[PDB]
């Protein structure tokens, strides 16, 4: 998805937010953001080790 | 990788996998444009089905 | 209907899975999504890196 | 099913019973039930840990 | 989630997946109306068979 691929392409490089990137990304593609999925994932990623749950893959 | 990361927000968005949205989606991202490494990409990308890739893999 | 709990509680998790939509179970397995296809991508392909 | 949705869903809020929660939600959905189903899985659920038989997943 | 078990049993009993449907069986359910979960819900839910991503999964 959109918005999956875009925090793990900010990972790589190794930052990211609602505003300044994740929108940023998403606005690069040409598509339009819906606040409410950018939310939603924000909202998940808070307190979570990004590097851990990848090291398991699945 | 943020160039595999790239790709995949491009085709869930259903935006074209070439240099031009590639390089528009990594500057947003602030990671500076290397012209090897998204030629490579595409190169790589091409006569590719990305859906049928996706899938198995272990 | 044990059977049918469990696949429709397979069902709820498919859709969490692969949807991205971070309550509680989801979670660590949808951020697995955007890897699992990238990782992916190498492996027909013929770019080493 | 509709049955087996409504009181997973129900679940997640985590509390259920015959009328006051199964109708209501079947109803909601503007679905007249069928009392010999909800009796059914009711019946069923009795002495049942919904929580453990989710923890395999089958 | 509430919000999926909601989604699945809207498409069993055949309705449309919508803000409406979803909060008629949320409000049934008892749990509080939060408009960003169900419009996320929605607009991930868009351009989807759910048919065929209900059955893979590991």
């Amino acid at each position: 998805m959109k918005y999956l691929a875009a925090y793990l392409l900010l990972n790589a490089a190794g930052n990211t937010p609602d505003a300044t990137k994740i929108k940023a990304i998403l606005e690069s593609v040409g598509i339009e953001i819906e606040d409410e999925k950018v939310s939603s994932v924000l909202s998940a990623l808070e307190g979570k080790s990004v590097d851990e749950l990848i090291t398991e893959g699945n | 990788s943020a160039l595999s990361y790239a790709a995949l927000i491009l085709a869930d968005s259903e935006i074209e996998i070439s240099s031009e949205k590639l390089l528009t989606l990594t500057n947003a991202a602030n990671v500076p444009d290397e012209n090897i490494w998204a030629d490579i990409f595409a190169k790589a990308l091409d006569g590719q089905n990305l859906k049928d890739l996706l899938v198995n893999f272990s | 209907l044990v059977s049918h709990f469990v696949s429709a509680v397979s069902t709820i998790a498919s859709i969490s899975l692969a949807i991205g939509y971070p309550t509680l179970p989801s979670v660590g397995h949808t951020l697995i999504n955007n890897y699992k296809d990238l990782l992916a991508v190498a492996i027909a392909a013929s770019y080493h890196y």
